[PDB]
């Protein structure tokens, strides 16, 4: 029923048009709503459109910001957002309505409005070092700093280290992403036996292996 | 008009929990076809109730909608661990729809877990760039809310710090990371650094010394 592209990178000032493919039902017999999601405004209704008759209804903050259309032919609904700004970076969902119930939801299209260009990350080993905590297990890590766009992948010792690995969500620092990953191993295994984090950033074809060494 | 929902609520497996939704201008009626939608990890939204009390196809019988006082209600009978998520209500006003702020529902599906905190000093390599990032990883805490406080030479610092939203791990506990960014010179003007994590009223901190 509802397939939407997962992400769109859009430069400030440009326009974006995303789709929402329907399946498993008569596209012409139900409404399609569109919703925007951001942390500082939660979920906000944009508008709705009845493909069967084509009429459309928009919110106040989106009537001149979005255009809902629908292809009765390809069972596909569309939304066009114009003159994008940074305040337009968010996740956009399509949701099928019917008898007052928003029963089905697409997985959302993450729109990223940014000027940043493809940037490889810098990778820094993270060892306990300074006043850490001499215990039984030791937690190591590596900082993947300042890359763009998402994502990046981190594995340890080419994958051998699979247990006790945690990769955190990225934070945006200006217009670049930064994330860290950690691995917890037997204190007797390190520094004794080598531990290396392997980072990849496909978008830039960058690959870097960094060994975690005693601080 | 503004729509209002509780910010957070906690319940246990098997219990009945109720969520409400105000209209700011109150008077929630069947003319708002109150809708309830569930947000789970990785932006997956599932429609639960529509038209005030109509269950969406496929939805569990334990979910039900109704009106309580001047508000709209979502009742979950015999709550299941998988029900821990965020719940949003939506009120229709003839020509437009408005969403409430959503409610984070915690369904105690495993014992409370204290967070494992690890603080990492900036790398020798990063310092060469005149930049210093302290990394504070926080794993295995449950429920999933935590507050992070950074201290330098013993006093709170709220500038140059970024903490990610708690994310759900595979064992269903939660994880988060916090960053303190400094210039190498600022890095050197202080000796002691601390990452303090508060969870369910208890505080764990990790420190290091330049
Ligand atoms: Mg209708």
């Amino acid at each position: 029923q509802l397939q939407q592209p997962g992400a769109e990178l859009v430069k400030p000032g440009a326009s974006v048009k995303m789709s929402c493919k329907a399946s498993g039902y008569t596209f012409t017999s139900y409404n399609m709503h569109w919703v925007k999601q951001t942390p500082g405004q939660g979920l906000e209704w944009i508008g709705v459109i009845y493909p069967g008759n084509g009429d459309t209804s928009y919110s106040q903050k989106f009537k001149g910001k979005a255009t809902l259309t629908a292809d009765k032919s390809s069972s596909t609904a569309y939304m066009q957002l114009s003159s994008l700004t940074s305040e337009d970076s968010a996740v956009y969902y399509c949701s099928r309505g019917g008898a007052g119930i928003m029963a089905y939801w697409g997985q959302g299209t993450s729109v990223t409005v940014s000027s940043a260009k493809t940037t490889p990350p810098s990778v820094y080993p993270l060892a306990p070092g300074s006043a850490a905590q001499t215990n039984s297990m030791v937690t190591l890590g590596c900082l993947v700093k300042g890359y763009f766009p998402e994502p990046v992948t981190v594995t340890w010792n080419s994958g051998s280290l699979s247990s006790g690995v945690h990769t955190f969500p990225a934070v945006l620092q200006s217009d670049l992403y930064t994330l860290s990953s950690s691995v917890t191993v037997p204190s007797s295994t390190w520094p004794s036996e080598t531990v290396t984090c392997n980072v990849a950033h496909p978008a830039s074809s960058t690959k870097v292996d960094k060994k975690i060494v005693p601080r | 008009a503004v729509v209002t929902q509780e910010s957070a609520l906690t319940t246990s497996p098997g219990e009945t929990v109720t969520l409400t939704c105000r209209s700011s201008t109150g008077a929630v009626t069947t003319s708002n076809y109150a809708n309830w939608v569930q947000e789970k990890p990785d932006h997956l939204f599932t429609g639960l109730i529509g038209g005030t009390n109509n269950r969406a196809p496929g939805v569990p019988a334990r979910f039900s909608g109704s009106l309580i006082g001047d508000k709209a209600a979502l009742t979950i009978t015999g709550a299941q661990t998988e029900d821990e998520a965020i719940y949003f209500c939506a009120l229709w006003y003839s020509n437009h729809l408005v969403f409430g702020g959503g409610t984070k529902l915690t369904v105690l599906g495993q014992p409370k877990s204290s967070p494992s905190v690890t603080l990492f000093p900036p790398s020798s390599e990063e310092l060469e760039t005149n930049k210093a990032t302290l990394v504070c990883t926080i794993t295995d805490f449950y429920p999933g809310v935590v507050t992070v406080d950074w201290k330098v030479d013993g006093t709170p610092v709220t500038q140059g710090m970024e903490t990610t939203q708690p994310s759900k791990q595979s064992n269903n506990k939660y994880m988060a990371s916090s960053y303190l960014t400094l210039t190498a010179r600022a890095w050197e003007r202080h000796s002691s650094y601390s990452c303090q994590v508060t969870h369910e009223g208890h505080t764990v901190e990790k420190s290091l010394s330049r």
